[PDB]
């Protein structure tokens, strides 16, 4: 597999959209027809790591990250490894990260986001 | 397959 | 790194003990000094990935399961990797996983237990 | 170093 995750430009402080895009997630593979993929951090707010809270680096506030509601309709199966949850999609494709939930209020700053894809056959 | 795994990261910039 | 996780043996359903034995962690490396480790679920209950919760295969029950008290008094830092918490401790050294909190009763079944170990200089 | 990390599993019973 080979992975980007690609930042999303012209993003504003204040006030955004509900489900606003915040990143692109392109995943591609030869061999490989399907990945799983999850989200990392130290608050992970649904039972498959496709929601979770970023904290920013400056201020220190969070905000909800996740897949889109498009891109999680698009999920192939849900599969368990080792009892945990991983969604997985089409390998060749890619996803959208966004703000979860109501129109959040985004205090400027940066905010790392952390993903583990994995391959699945 | 454990071994096509990884850890991929970004930073996202919210500007004023 | 070389890592075991050896389960405790004799291990009954009911009333157990708090803080119970439950399963031993070894790493071992001829290279690096120090190892980060946290533990892998669906539910995470604390920020440094040290407590969580573990389901039955033939129930679906849950227990709560973590690093002993004694074990996490011997940690050498935390660190922050890509914003995620990681607890640290010396290379060449065991851990005590173990039933977390007060009392629990445990219905009769197998119990999966997974953990990320990463190596740090 | 993330090219040390490893994911390690174990089954744990308990009995009647």
């Amino acid at each position: 597999l080979t992975v980007s995750l690609i930042p999303v430009s012209g993003l504003k402080a204040g006030k955004n959209a509900p489900s606003a895009k915040i990143a692109k997630l392109v995943v591609n593979s030869t061999t490989l027809k399907e990945f799983g993929v999850r989200g990392i951090s130290n608050n992970v707010v649904d039972s498959t790591g496709t929601a979770w809270r970023v904290a920013g680096k400056n201020t220190g506030k969070e905000i909800g990250v996740g897949l889109s509601s498009d891109s999680l309709r698009r999920s192939d199966s849900t599969e368990k490894w080792n009892g945990v949850n991983w969604m997985t999609f089409n390998s060749n494709d890619t996803l959208d990260i966004v703000l979860t939930g109501p129109a959040q209020n985004v205090t400027a700053d940066t905010y790392p986001i952390t993903l583990d894809v994995v391959g699945y056959q | 397959l454990p071994n096509s795994e990884q850890q991929k990261s970004v930073d996202i910039v919210f500007s004023s």
